[PDB]
């Protein structure tokens, strides 16, 4: 949990070609109290992501084995 | 020398036909949006090393 402050996608070599721009990861940079860090999360974020139309300077609430956002 | 004219006219109309027949099996087989974006979600299996 903590505020939203980067949202970037790492572009990687794609499995099946075809000049496609792939993403192999999406960086999300949370900070809190006393606390910060940067989550190399799979790809399907981006799902959850545009579900709940989080932004930057947002605060969400993600589970770690589940995958969803808040 | 005439028969081997027509008979060489018909080979070719057959395999045109036959050609043509395939062709449209496989456009029938690509039925797809045109020229629109995808959005594509892959997993596989990825061996690694040290």
């Amino acid at each position: 949990e903590g505020e939203v402050t980067e949202l970037t996608p790492e572009d990687a070599e794609n499995p099946l070609g075809g000049y496609g721009k792939t993403i192999s990861h999406v960086i999300v940079g949370l900070k809190s109290a006393k606390g910060t860090k940067t989550l190399r999360l799979d790809p399907t974020i981006y799902e959850s992501i545009q579900r709940e139309k989080v932004s930057i300077g947002d605060v969400i609430y993600i589970e770690a084995n589940t995958g969803a956002v808040k | 020398k005439l028969n081997i004219l027509s008979l060489d006219k018909f080979k070719e109309q057959e395999v045109w036909k036959k050609e043509n027949r395939l062709a449209l099996q496989k456009r029938q087989k690509q039925k797809f949006q045109p020229n629109e974006t995808i959005l594509q979600f892959l997993s596989t299996a990825w061996l690694m090393t040290p």
